[PDB]
Parts: structure tokens; sequence; C-alpha cells
């Protein structure tokens, strides 16, 4: 029921993300041969189009109609580093053939994150949470009021009178009105 | 918070048999698993298996049968059958100890990595070169100028009169 | 930073694809993180807007304080109002050829601004 | 081995003098 | 021929884009995340909701704080009127 629809939406989002990544890679490869006249606006637009479409799809499939995360448990199919010729075309991006001495520095999905621990240590060094929340709420309310006001506020003199022109044209020749 | 550990299985798991995993997890020397498990609660009276997964005991029980690598070690504690309360993952599956979450955490990690890469690219492209109100306002020869004539352009027509009187000789010898 | 950005995008795409494949295979205290995050976002937006304001209203305020050497909005209109009118073949506006009363032979004008690193330099538009 | 063809187009003197 | 129509359309589009960029910074008008309602993950999904401003907030502000002066210069150069239509004092 809902699980099948969620799986289909996840598969469609993954396919769209792969297509967008291929397009971004082709654009970046086209930005290497034509390295001259590389304006910042085009690169910025490409980065925005490559991040937004993927980030929106990722956030929509994670905070919209999702069941409780205490029943579902994470469990993979199998962990086999076997080189198969009929299984390398089913991962679409990585893990084609697993190595032997790759467990230590490849298994944490190639962890890029390095600033999380630094931010946590910096926040721990400041160890009052009532005025800040109130100010944040007030700022949010003010921004909402401003946006509502903007949305509420958001939502040819003629000089060729045909009648007078026709009247003048008639007076030019016909005596009716002229004399 | 049982996710901060970054341990792996190199020598503590010499085999992936059925009875080897229980002996490895029951005897942590030095690091094999969490020492605060129900090993003492199972060996308190005698060698049995009631306090392991049958009776009401908070123990790392095999939530599912997985002979190949390792069973799903979960802190099973429920008065009724067919129930598992998941909160973390200390098994050797995938060579990492994650929070055993759904696609949410994976998508969040992917988005974090992508945002880090995008920020790096933006920082690299920002301070490289930028345009200003004036075209090249900094610092405060003839290869595109083609002088056209088109009056005596007739010469090109005369151009096709020399190769006809005598053509050039191909060499193919770039000495 | 073409190659650097390309490698960064490739690494990000690889991480995203790995996470998506993993999800698919699996499917079948005074912290105040929000307050600190909002403060950091406000600081970043303020820094970006300050950089924009410095780029716009500080590097273009030359002729606003004192009329100095600048072809932008200070030289082209001078010669325009003084000699001819606007016209667009490509950027050719009012060539001096006495066409008003000549009636002898026509001649166009290839007039276009150019840039050069110097002091007090106009556009210097190009028989001869 | 410089060229194995017959070329006359590369000159291509433009006009860019539309009135 | 009516070429000023395309210029007016481009100017109106630039103004609309600038207005939308100036209005695109109110996506948090409905809440300020007073609680951690992230059921999937609160460390990398809920906490990073504002830490990814480079792809969410700073990704629109860059182009949004660039079109103003560019469009102004484009309008002032593409249309540099110089069309008093009488040359009032010039004949003088």
């Amino acid at each position: 029921r809902e699980e099948k629809q969620l799986e289909a939406s996840l598969d469609a989002l993954l396919n769209q993300v792969a297509d967008l990544k291929n397009s971004l890679g082709s654009f970046i490869y086209k930005l290497e041969n034509e390295y001259d006249r590389l304006t910042w606006p085009s690169v910025l637009d490409s980065f925005a189009l490559l991040s937004g479409q993927l980030n929106t799809l990722n956030k929509v499939l994670k905070h919209e109609k999702t069941p409780l995360f205490r029943n579902q448990v994470i469990i993979p199919l199998v962990l086999s580093p076997d080189r198969d010729e009929d299984l390398m075309r089913q991962t679409e991006g990585r893990v084609p053939v697993f190595s032997h001495e790759v467990v230590p520095d490849h298994l944490r999905t190639k962890p890029d994150p390095e600033v999380e621990e630094q931010e946590k240590q910096l926040t721990t060094d400041a160890a009052g949470a009532d005025a800040a929340q109130k100010q944040i709420q007030s700022l949010n309310k003010m921004c909402s009021n401003l946006l509502e006001k903007i949305s509420k506020e958001e939502r040819n003199k003629q000089t060729f009178n045909p009648g007078d022109t026709n009247a003048l044209v008639a007076a030019v020749a016909f005596g009716k009105g002229l004399s | 918070n049982l996710l901060g550990i970054s341990w792996v299985d190199s020598s503590w798991i010499p085999i992936l048999n059925s009875g080897s995993v229980l002996d490895y997890f029951s005897e942590r020397s030095n690091p094999f698993y969490d020492r605060t498990c129900n090993n003492e609660v199972v060996k308190m009276q005698r060698l049995t298996l009631e306090h392991l997964n049958q009776m009401v005991g908070i123990e790392y029980i095999l939530l599912h049968a997985q002979e190949p690598i390792l069973f799903i070690i979960r802190k099973q504690q429920r008065q009724s059958p067919a129930q598992v309360i998941p909160l973390a993952d200390y098994y050797i599956i995938a060579g990492v100890i994650y929070q055993a979450p759904d696609l949410g955490s994976v998508i969040n990690s992917r988005v974090l990595t992508a945002v880090h890469g995008i920020q790096s690219a933006f920082d690299e492209a920002m301070s490289y070169c930028r345009y200003h109100p004036s075209k090249g306002y900094w610092w405060h020869k003839r290869k595109e100028e083609p002088s056209s004539i088109f009056q005596r352009q007739r010469v090109d027509a005369l151009l096709i009169d020399l190769r006809q009187k005598f053509p050039p000789r191909f060499v193919q010898q770039k000495s | 930073w073409p190659w650097d950005s390309v490698r960064n995008n490739l690494r990000s795409a690889l991480t995203e694809m790995c996470v998506l494949y993993d999800v698919l295979s699996i499917v079948r205290s005074p912290q105040t993180l929000q307050l600190i995050s909002k403060k950091k976002s406000l600081a970043g937006a303020a820094q970006i807007l300050l950089k924009g304001a410095e780029r716009l209203t500080k590097s273009v305020a030359e002729n606003q304080e004192n009329k100095l050497q600048r072809d932008f909005n200070s030289e082209l209109l001078r010669l325009r109002q003084h000699w001819k009118l606007r016209k667009v073949g490509d950027k050719i506006l009012g060539d001096l050829s006495y066409r008003s009363a000549g009636s002898l032979f026509p001649h166009h004008g290839t007039f276009e601004v150019i840039k050069n690193t110097d002091i007090d330099l106009d556009k210097k538009i190009p028989l001869e | 081995p410089k060229k194995k063809d017959v070329e006359f187009l590369p000159p291509q003197l433009p006009n860019d003098k539309f009135k | 021929q009516s070429k000023e129509t395309l210029l007016q359309s481009y100017n109106k589009r630039l103004k609309d884009d600038i207005k939308s960029i100036m209005d695109n910074f109110t996506e948090i008008i409905k809440t300020a995340k007073i609680e951690d309602e992230t059921q999937v993950s609160r460390a990398t999904q809920g906490e990073q909701d504002n830490y990814e401003m480079h792809v969410r907030a700073a990704n629109i502000v860059r182009a949004g704080e660039s079109l103003m002066k560019l469009v102004s210069d484009l309008k002032q150069f593409l249309i540099l009127n110089d069309f008093p239509s009488v040359n009032e004092a010039i004949d003088q």
C-alpha cells in the first residue's frame, strides 16, 4: 500500500537524481574544454540547478508521510565481496566489486563529514535558552507578517480619437459641421 | 550514544560459523562487543539459553537468522513474541556501526556531503576572478583584426590560376 | 578551479549514489542547535549582503563623489549630445558623412568604445 | 604529414559592414 | 518595427526576478524549529536544515543580489535614450 508507493517514489527520485548528476557531469566536462569565457553566473546557475532539484526530492521523501522510525530496522540483503558478472549492473554508481582490504577506510560511505565534531566541540565550550527562543519566535512571526503583507499587496492615455478624426476628415470635404 | 565507536572486525571474527559468533561476543578480549551485555546474566546460574532470548531479558538477541556474515544483534526486550525495539547497531555488517536508521539518515548524509562539496566549489570559484562595475578596472597585439578590402577582392579569383598552371608537390616529409 | 569543482561534484555524486543504493538495498542541556544554526545563517546572509554592497556601491562610486575618468555614463553621452544621434547597425550611431546635403557618395562609421589601462582615457572611437 | 586535403575556405574574410 | 517591446519585457522580467529573490527569504515563516520533530534523523537531517545554507539559502542569494546592478546597467546601455526628439539647446 503506502510502502509500495514510497518505494516507487524513492526509485523515481533516484532515477531523476542520477539523470541530473549525469547532466551536471556532462556540463562540467563541457566547462573543461571551453575553459575560456567562463562567467560566474552560468556556473552559479548550474550549481543551483544541480543542488536544488536533488535536495528538494531528498527532503520530500524524508519528512512527508513517513511512519514511526522505531519499528522499521535497517537490514541489508547480504555482505558478500564476490565478483559476479550478473550483479555489477544493479547498484548504479558504486560497489561494483568489493575488495579485501577496503573494510577500514571505505565502509563509512567514504565519510566526508569533518566539521560536525568541531561544531559540537565549539558548542560544548559555551556550557539562557529562553530569551533566544522567544526572540527567534518573534522574528519568525515578524517575517510571516511581512510575507503576508507582501502577498496581500501584490494581489494608457489615448490621443487618436477615431470619432474626432472622422469628424475632421468629413469637415475637410463635406460641409456638414464645417460651416 | 553507541555510535561514536569506529571499531571493525579484523581478528576477533576469525570465522563466521554459527557457534563462533556466540563465543566471540561472550568473550570480549579485549574489544569484541559491549561488555555491558547480558553475558553475566546468562552465566549467573549455569550454561543455559532462557535468559538469552527466550525469557524476559534485555539482551543482544539474534533478531534474524544470518549465517553468512552475522545475525542482526538487537537489544531485544519484550514480554510478547515477534517484537524488536531497535535503537542502534553494533554488528559488523557493512563494516560500520550506524544508528540502524531508514533511508532518512542515508539521504541526510548524502545531502551533507553534497552541501560540503558545493560549498568547497563555491569557495574555490569565488576568489579566483570576479567582474566589476568597470570592465577590467584593475591596473589603475593584433590577432583578431581582419582588415577587409572587398574592392580588389578579385585577387582571390586570380588565386585559382596558379595551381592550374603549376600545382604544388606534396611532401609527407616533415624533416 | 575547473578540475577542482569537477572532482568535488564527482565526489558528491558518488556519495549521493552510494547512499541511495544503500537505502534501496535496505528497503528490500543548553545545546539549542536551532538557535545557533539560525544565528550562523543570519551571519552568513549578512556577510553575503555586505560583500554585495561593497561590490556595488563602493567600486562604482567614483563619478558619484567627483567626476573622474570613466567612459561609463560620462563620455558617450557627451559626444552623442555634441555631434550626432543614436543609431544601431551594430553599434554605429550617427556617422559624420555630410549625408544631410552631400548627395555624392555614402560612407558609414565604425565607432566603438575600447578599453585600455591608463589615466584620463576616453573611448577613442576608430580615409583616416 | 600536414594536410591531405584542398583548402580555400579558412581565409573567410568577413564583411560586418551591413548598412 | 517594435524592438523596445522586447527591452521592456526583459526589464519587467528582471524586476520580477529581483522581487522574487527578495521574497524568497521567508521559507521559515511558518515555524522556527522550536522542537526536534525529525523522525528520521536529528543529527544529519534536522540539525543540517540550516547548516546546508550554501545549497538552500546562499544558493539563491548569490544570483539574487547580482541581477539588480546588472539589469540597471543593461537598461541604461541598451536604452541610452539621448532622444529629446527636439535637441532643445543643441540647435541653440
